[PDB]
């Protein structure tokens, strides 16, 4: 009983983690990582 | 806009707490008051970032919403991530 509602506290905050953050540089992200492996290909 | 009505993450965004311990640091690093009491510190950055922990940092955040509008959230009201 108390391992599951030990799982649900997490599951939260775990996923309050994950949310994209206010401000990051996106375009920045998304062009270096599809033109790193580039050159590898 | 109105306290209530507010939408933002109440979680303070890696942006906003890299600037507020910058910018506290730079306080107390010219004679500013310290809002916590400090025990063997003579480092700024040590200090702003325990100012940070016990919620005592003097600073309102203005969120520019991106239709020209903004909210102020006070580092108080916000959640620290770390």
């Amino acid at each position: 009983g108390e391992a599951f509602d030990w799982l649900l506290g997490e599951i939260e905050s775990k996923f309050n983690q994950a949310i994209a953050h206010p401000g990051e540089m996106v375009g920045a992200l998304a062009a270096q990582s599809l033109g790193e492996p580039a050159t590898q290909m | 806009q109105a306290n209530q009505k507010r939408i933002t993450t109440p979680y303070m965004t890696k942006y906003e707490r890299a600037r507020v311990l910058g910018t506290r640091a730079l306080q107390i690093a010219m004679c500013a008051p310290v809002m916590v009491e400090l025990e063997g510190e003579t480092d700024p950055l040590l200090i702003a970032m325990k100012e940070l922990k016990a919620r005592k940092i003097p600073i309102i955040i203005r969120r520019y919403l991106p239709d020209g509008s903004y909210e102020d959230w006070g580092v108080d009201e916000l959640i620290i991530t770390d």
